[PDB]
RNA sequence: AGCAGAGUGGCGCAGCGGAAGCGUGCUGGGCCCAUAACCCAGAGGUCGAUGGAUCGAAACCAUCCUCUGCUACCA
């Protein structure tokens, strides 16, 4: 459920500034 | 053609253009231009074809690299892999249903033709946001839970915020089918983990079990005149429906008939409709030419109707079925039904105005949407569990499945419980 | 997209083979001690575009250009 939301997140978020 | 029907719902805000475009590679488009005046509040339409490189990455055409276009800001890229051809997997629909409250019914009509969803939710505004409990809800009544929870717009919103919506919206619908469903965070400014968002449709969206061998029924939601304005007089043609087929192998040259009628001249009463007959001209879907018209799938089915009947949008939810189908053409109907102990599609920030409505009385106007039609009646019995209402326009009644009950709560209908046909 | 309207001086806008009009500002001067209203001259012209039939196109003809509008959306 939310593991595939937050390996995502920290895919995602650590390319935003 | 098609195999799946993907619809992409979502609350006001979040951009529609680019995420339709980055999955699909076809514009969501319709009246006004103006595209739209935030995003679409029509019934868009949309295939796709969905190849592999042998990667869980969907390439372009140009599969070498694909460099975006969405803001100048930064330059998004993403690597597919290398060129020598693609394997085509499958070719799949969209369903692309509107954003917006007021049009909720119509939401509800081109929904019910889906076989899965993506729930495109906004990160800008409340946290438990009304639309996504409408939406999640009425899609585990329809008879579907392939869903595939899309966080499209946390492009500026902080990850506390973005955290902290997803947390509540999964709390709220604990009694509604979410936690099998992914929740994807995903870029529409950089349009990051597109490629990820490619791995799970074909994972959580199989194609379901299609009958081909019982009879055809394709539900009409659009209308298209392709004689349109400026015809030349021998270049005639047929009228165009952009219809789903969910039962049945439709075949080219085969006769359907339009089933809720077209109601007898001089009519004292409420009786009498007749359909209406046309034969099919040509099963178009895609841009690919094709003889058979495959459930499952959302096609284009020209037929030998003439321009009046399309020359505006005026065969949303209508049943066809091939020829001289079963299925009776109720004007006067026995629903079972149930309600929700709260107002659905409506809470805001102050928690208004989700307190439990009161029972309903005869004689108020109220949409029943069962199947994908959309019909206005009137309640002439109520009992709890039995009310009989009668209809303004006569629906065609493919099986007794489900409907979808609302009530004018103020300027528009709002959803207040649902049922089954008896 | 096809369809009803328009192409003229800054703006308003007459006009049609033997004519770039008139209204409004524009600027000078006069009347009056002086202004104002007034009057006079002054000042503002690819008459969309592309040509053709022609002794001559502001006018005929065809196209293109545009906004103004239509079934309300055209796989």
């Amino acid at each position: 459920s939310e593991k595939e939301y937050v390996e995502m997140l920290d895919r995602l978020y650590s390319k935003l500034p | 053609q098609a195999t799946i029907n993907i619809g992409t719902i979502g609350h006001v805000a979040h951009g529609k253009s680019t995420v339709v475009k980055a999955i699909s590679g076809v514009h969501t488009v319709r009246f006004k231009n103006e595209l739209e005046r935030n995003i679409t509040i029509k019934l868009g339409y949309a295939n796709a074809k969905i190849y592999k490189l042998d990667d869980p990455s969907c390439p372009r055409p140009e599969c070498y690299r694909s460099c975006g276009s969405s803001t100048p800001d930064e330059f998004p890229t993403d690597i597919p892999g290398t060129k020598g051809n693609f394997k085509l997997v499958r070719h799949v629909s969209f369903v692309d249903c509107p954003g917006h409250d007021i049009l909720m019914a119509t939401m509800l009509n081109g929904a019910a033709v889906m076989d899965a969803a993506l729930l495109l939710i906004a990160g800008n505004e409340s946290c438990p946001q009304p639309q996504t409990s409408e939406h999640l809800a009425a899609i585990e009544i329809m008879k579907l839970k392939h869903i595939l929870i899309l966080q499209n717009k946390i492009d500026l919103v902080k990850e506390s915020q973005a955290k902290e919506q997803y947390e509540q919206i999964l709390a709220f619908v604990q009694g509604t089918v979410a936690e099998g469903a992914p929740i994807i965070p995903i870029s529409a400014q950089l349009k990051y983990n597109i490629e990820v968002v490619c791995e799970y449709i074909v994972k959580k969206i199989p194609v379901p079990p299609r009958d081909f061998t019982s009879e055809p029924r394709l539900i009409v939601i659009r209308s298209f005149d392709v004689n349109k304005p400026g015809c030349e007089v021998d270049d005639l043609k047929g009228g165009v429906a952009g219809g789903s087929i969910l039962k049945g192998v439709l075949k080219v040259g085969q006769e359907i008939e339009v089933r809720p009628g077209i109601v007898s001249k001089d009519s004292e009463g409420k009786l009498m409709c007749k359909p209406i007959f046309s034969k099919i001209v040509s099963l178009f879907a895609e841009h690919n030419d094709l003889q058979y018209a495959a459930p499952g799938g959302l096609i284009g089915v020209g037929t030998k109707i003439d321009p009046t009947l399309c020359r505006a949008d005026r065969m949303v939810g209508q049943v066809l079925g091939a020829v001289g189908a079963l299925p009776e053409i109720f004007t006067e109907l026995e629903i079972s039904y149930f309600l929700l102990r709260r107002l659905l599609g409506v809470r805001t920030e102050g928690d208004k105005k989700a307190a439990k409505v009161q029972k309903l009385s005869k004689n108020e106007v109220l949409m029943v949407n069962i199947g994908s039609l959309s019909t206005g009646g009137r309640v002439s019995a109520v009992k709890a569990d039995l009310g009989k209402i009668v209809l303004t326009n006569p629906v065609c009644t493919e099986v007794g499945e489900k409907i979808a009950l609302s009530r004018r709560v103020e300027k528009h209908w709002r959803l207040i419980g649902w049922g089954q046909i008896r």
